[PDB]
């Protein structure tokens, strides 16, 4: 039943200002979203950066209880191998982090749910799209 | 032939008295863990309580620093 | 998880399933309304209540017996 | 949530505090609320020390209340692996551990744990090991 | 389907010696068989000590993957605290080890296998046999 | 009535050719996970290969050391 | 945990169940034989054999991209 | 056995052996046979490096055969934890680390594993980890 993927910055674009539009859109796919936990890896590091993490850590946990984390496994180490590799004929820079979380989706099959769908614009055979 | 006696499937619940009852329209309900707390919410309403408190500092992750 | 409210003797009741389900300790539950959201928390469980509460007695652990 | 337990309390930071309750440390367990733990084995000697008092009824009812608020690991076999490594790698140095800290020692570094303690000048001759006095 | 649970001392006595009637009894009892982790630590301990840690280490390997290890839960731990009172009332000196896997075993009223009973023989509520 | 088609339940299984096949009178066998390695051996004779090989060296456990 | 033995075509074959069954990598074992005890492994994985064995392309990671 | 793991290999002690194949690590290899792993994270780096040479054909043959000697273990939550935590106690200092060996340093110190690096120097500015050269 799991269909979407969210990515870091949609996570922190939701967490930091609490759209309206997106809360109606959380609320009808419940259940079917997830999270690579390289992104759980990003909000952690942010939240104990923070001047208030033990504060932070309590928001990210509600958010966290509330969808699944999946583990960085060996096929989504593959396929984002394959990606690096493809992004690498072309002249397409894409940061470390978010070449793992594309990675990761299409080992899955999932749609990834961004902030902005332009990053992910250029990796093959992953479908994207914009909740923001 | 032959078989058993058994007794029925029990499930642990809690009591809600009426002054802090949900209303009529609820009859589904949706349930979180939350570290040792639990989370009742209308069925498809489960963020709206998540959306409506729980705010984070306003410095949290001003810079994401992905190198 | 979605789970279904019921009845029993004279008031409302939620039904908690497995996965979700509170430890054997927990018998009594605090529940704050928010809206149309319930929340229950364990009862009683504040430090600043235990660090106030029920002291032990003079002579607990005054030699802890680990050999060596 | 599991993945939220950062710190493991030692036997000798739990009685400190049973027996005091200063405010020192009630201040950083406000602040470190629902990330701290013991092992098993810390809840022995406990136990043990309420069995033995003038006041085994009483002592036991505040040793549980205490418990209450944090979470007890098993002592698993993965923690047993990492107290054999440590023994053997105090033995080829002479450096003496008690026998209940060195399974409180071992099954923090199994998993990672900041280990809490009274007495840091002991814990720190384990190889691979953080530590903090909370007293 | 488990009732018995081999103390330390008996594991050291059949991995250094291999007795001819211990076999006989482990054959006929296979699959109702544990130790505490307790007994893991310290077979783990003598084989990082010793002079081949690497070849000693394979062959707890052996050893362990035929049966189950327990681990020391918080039931366990409660059982050992109630039997280091119920030996301090008296002039009865066990070893910490012997109390914690004593202690284990009664909190599954599992029968502690043994290589000399009279160890043992001192703590209220469990029965031992001698497999020696 | 309606009911469904499905596939029988399969197995992952071992070859042994005649060179070094099991005598005949083991008709049941016990499987034990060691590692990467399994070891099948007849029902009632499970550590007969744990006993005939595997030596520690002299100086395990020599002391036990327990305080 | 006790299994048993069939036969599969001209030769003996052991059933292994799902708690003691090998990774997909594995379709080519190595059986050798100590009295009535059989005893399986993997095959090919000496570390001996790989470190003599094919070797890597002159150009393989000559630059590791990690970036920062 | 999965509680038979000791030693975490880096992508650099990785690179470094499959390039050169040196006998000094050949050694260290037969001495802990079984009791190696990588992490996924090493894993992602290896497929990409060979996806992007002049043979991938031959070098991902190579690489196969090297991981189906070893474990490779998920970069879990517990893992992503602790490198959360490793990146914020090294911002506070202003330490470099590369974002790869950072989620390797996370990832062996929620388990406990030592790590086999050849840059020792660089892990060595991470609290409560433990490492060895085997170049």
């Amino acid at each position: 039943m799991l269909k979407f993927m969210l990515d870091t910055n949609i996570c922190i674009f939701t967490i930091k200002n609490k759209p309206a539009s997106v809360r109606e859109r959380f609320n009808l796919n419940q259940g079917r979203m997830c999270i690579s936990s390289v992104t759980l890896m990003e909000l952690i590091y942010g939240a104990e950066k923070s001047q208030m993490p033990e504060r932070n850590l309590a928001v990210i946990e509600g958010f966290v209880s509330r969808i699944d984390v999946l583990d960085y496994d060996a096929a989504a180490a593959t396929h984002t191998g394959q990606i690096r590799a493809e992004l690498a004929r072309q002249g397409r820079p894409v940061g470390p982090f978010d070449q793992m979380i594309a990675g990761h989706a299409r080992s899955r099959g999932l749609i990834i749910v961004t902030n902005n769908t332009r990053e992910f614009e250029r990796v093959g055979g992953l479908r994207t799209e914009d909740w923001s | 032939m032959e078989t058993t006696v058994f007794l029925s499937n029990r499930s642990q619940a809690v009591r809600l008295p009426k002054a802090v009852a949900l209303p009529e329209n609820v009859k589904r309900v949706e349930v979180i863990a939350v570290g040792r707390t639990r989370i009742i919410t209308p069925a498809g309403e489960t963020w709206d309580e998540w959306f409506d408190g729980h705010s984070v500092s306003a410095d949290f992750m001003d810079n994401r620093e992905q190198p």
